[PDB]
């Protein structure tokens, strides 16, 4: 049916060079359809915040979010955006580090964005 | 017996037009490779000879080449894949003339399929959409802090809708209770520019708050009653039914 | 007893226009 | 039948545009290699030919080398790729003329994407760059270190400009709320010499810091109602169609 | 279908040599499209920095940056700098270190730069 | 058909103008090696012969050497590299006169395109060097150990430059803003006996220091505005373009 | 992009419920909660919960 | 030549009684592009360490 010298050890030890490796300079692929590492998003924060339990956040963007080269919108205003916290306070801290997971867009756009979430002027936690 | 027919360019380059109920009349000649291309994504299962020994078959993916290994082979050829089952008619000719090269189809079956499915999808986007008997509260007062302030708010006794400006940031906003106690209400941001908030429950009071700044929503034609959700959805002419059965 | 100093405020006395002339990026 | 013609500076190389309802004449002399050429970027998957010991086949990415080994060997060719599928009649020359040495692929449809994308591209550029119906509020003050000052502001109904000379150190501008407190806004730095900084939003007050040096913009005309942004881009001229589906 | 003596330890060991390899001179390839070693990059902080949690930056290019040949704008002004520190401070430290990572030129250029975020007289951190 | 051509100082070396549309005719004869020259850089990828047993391929990089091991011998080869492909139609001569031992390529096509990078270059260079239309600021006074102070300081619009002389050590330059406070500008030397230091802003005033010793600059015609850099270079003559793309 | 959205409950969605049992933490237990509202999807047009 | 950009680092910091910082210089710039790199101890005036 089918077919089938070692001296100056203190001297010499603190002259090793530090040799670091050049760079060289790429370009980004298509502007208008992308956010760049540093954009800040502005949003609202939904859920009260209290650090005794570790606990997951929500807030929605304020304003658009225009892609790098400022002309497209990628993300509306009204995203969910879903973080979380965890581990609390130590002495002598005041501000609890939360990062914030995924955005999803009215529309049903949906880009997990790792991120350090901060303060309205980007002091860290 | 489905003849495919021939292009106008080269007579070795048939069409055929697939059918459930009909077999494809494949003319082959002695050393010469037939390609029977199938669908996109279809997934070839298994297929069987009349003779695995008069035909040379070879696949790779949806492509599949046969070729005359003996003579007079006059045999059947059936590629079922999970999709449909093919069939063919294997007819070796004894001439060495007008061969064939490759046999293309076209699939009527999956169109019809397609056609369904987005007539059933359209039938239910236009009773989302019709939403005739509505009536609309606007009788909505406010106090605070009005920078915030929407620019419209209603109720169309399901959903509260509040219509913000397109130069104004978008607050958060929070169900206020008989106490005066705030609590999450879920919200969904609709309308063309995404200038509207609309919250999923019709309550007396609201409360907005965007930083420091607060407004205090007022419903002063407050309906305790409401409309009754029988269906399932937001609409009264889209009903939701149980598929899951068991 | 110690909290961390705010930026320079900017004095509002000396409030004047910023476009002395319409720019050419508007196409005038 | 797809009869290529040949160079003018040797009759051994031969082109031929592509076509999918169509078959190319091969002519493969005794003691000669033909060299059949795949676009860039193509992938071979496989191919099939009419008699495997009747040609030698080698493939080295994207570049085909046949050969008759045997006498009378009349067969097809058929190698599918990626992207398209192609068409073979082998066919020999019994008095070792007219050899083939290259066979050269014009393709049409290649072509025919290439020019659509580039048109739609330039349509959405020149969309973009027209900017028409574009109204313009130059109602702007400023008072603190004027030193830092823009030569110029102005905004559009949805960005705000702030131009700085040449000589100007570019300063960090931020948002202004009701209570006084700055934010972050997000920049672009646009202009033939990037001497304009946009912000992506319209606001009554900003802040403009340079080290110890602060300078307050007041937008003496400010809109709330803006603008409606229904398309999804900075322009009225362009869409943005949701590509996904899904 | 298909084809196919040693005594004086102390006095001994102070004496061995220390041996330090020479170098040799070399060129730079293009000075036109280079920006070396020790060049100073004038930025403008965006973040509000406070060091009580791990943290990322940004500042923006004050002014063009030029090749070593100073004939050539390499970096333009307005170009967004990222960076972050962590870690936090110790007992008698007045200064965090920064590492910035990355810098986006206007018109879409991308290099890593991981280079240390100095003060305006480029005294560490 | 392509002949290669004779050297004046023996017949038997030759040279041909590569042409992707023709073939070399090689006249090889009884027991001499031919050596086919490539270019430098070439990423040799596949050879194919039309008869491969009637000669000899040895590859050392980009040298080739083909030598007759068989009778009568008329065949082809094709050699393709990482950029173009190279034909042969390789006769055998039976009086054994006339051979070739190297076989050598001339590129109309590359050394073309060199000669316009090397015209580019040079346009570039000598458009560097017009500095054509340049406005020339001189006012600039000074204040402080004037033991450090340069002899000569001016500015061209884009740069200042400070021009020292031969027995003077060059000391370090900071930029000092509105407030006082000294901050790092870039600086490149300049001069024929690099005795001027151009710092790459114009600024109203300036700080020398070298040791323990200080010297201020003060531009007394401080522009703001300035000359826009609309070409990104320091010449208006020279426009630095996007090769990357992307 | 998310699949189908008239079927679909999202990260961060809030769920108003009202507790039933009496809760004292002295012992390990078991709490439960009864919904005070009806829970639409992501798109706001179907009731899921 | 002069004005040839040298380039160096510290690291490690001071310990009680000490006042220099050991330096080292790295690699260093000639105006007209040449590059050597000396990985030697940067000093004082006069010569004394760090």
């Amino acid at each position: 049916l089918t077919a089938g010298g070692g001296g100056g050890g203190e001297l010499a030890e603190k002259l090793q060079p530090m040799r670091l490796s050049g760079s060289s300079a790429g370009r980004l692929g298509n502007r208008d359809m992308l956010i760049t590492q540093g954009t800040q998003l502005d949003c609202v924060l939904e859920t009260r915040l209290v650090t005794t339990q570790p606990g997951m956040t929500t807030c929605h963007l304020t304003r658009d979010v225009y892609s790098t080269s400022g002309r497209v919108v990628l993300l509306d205003r009204g995203s969910k955006v879903v973080g979380f916290y965890q581990g609390g306070l130590r002495q002598g801290q005041a501000r609890i580090f939360v990062q914030w997971s995924r955005i999803e867009t009215p529309s049903g756009v949906v880009i997990n964005l790792d991120s350090p979430g901060t303060g309205p002027l980007g002091e860290a936690g | 017996l489905d003849v495919p027919s021939s292009s106008r360019y080269d007579h070795r380059i048939r069409y055929v037009t697939y059918n459930p109920a009909d077999v494809v009349q494949v003319d082959t000649v002695l050393g010469v490779a037939t390609h029977i291309m199938l669908e996109e994504g279809e997934q070839y299962l298994t297929h069987a000879f009349g003779d695995s020994e008069a035909y040379a078959f070879a696949r790779k993916g949806r492509h599949i080449f046969i070729k005359p290994q003996a003579e007079l082979a006059n045999t059947n050829l059936i590629v079922v894949t999970d999709r449909r089952s093919y069939k063919f008619r294997l007819q070796m000719r004894n001439d060495r003339n007008g061969a064939m090269y490759e046999l293309a189809f076209r699939y009527p079956d999956t169109q019809a399929r397609q056609t369904r499915e987005a007539n059933a999808r359209a039938a239910v986007e236009a009773a989302f959409e019709q939403r005739v008997g509505a009536y609309y509260n606007l009788k909505y007062m406010m106090s605070g802090d009005k920078d915030i302030a929407p620019v419209n708010a209603w109720d169309d006794g399901r959903f509260t809708y509040f219509k913000f400006s397109a130069n104004a940031d978008l607050p958060s906003i929070y169900f206020v209770d008989a106490e005066g106690n705030e609590s999450l209400v879920p919200r969904t941001t609709v309308g063309s520019s995404n200038n509207i908030i609309a919250v999923h429950k019709v309550n007396p009071k609201w409360m907005i708050r965007l930083g420091n700044r607060a407004l205090a929503i007022f419903n002063e034609a407050y309906d305790p009653n409401g409309v009754p959700n029988d269906t399932g959805t937001a609409s009264p002419a889209v009903r939701r039914v149980n598929k899951g059965g068991n | 007893c110690a909290s961390a100093p705010k930026p320079k405020q900017p004095s509002d006395f000396n409030r004047e226009p910023v476009n002395k002339t319409v720019p050419v990026e508007i196409q005038r």
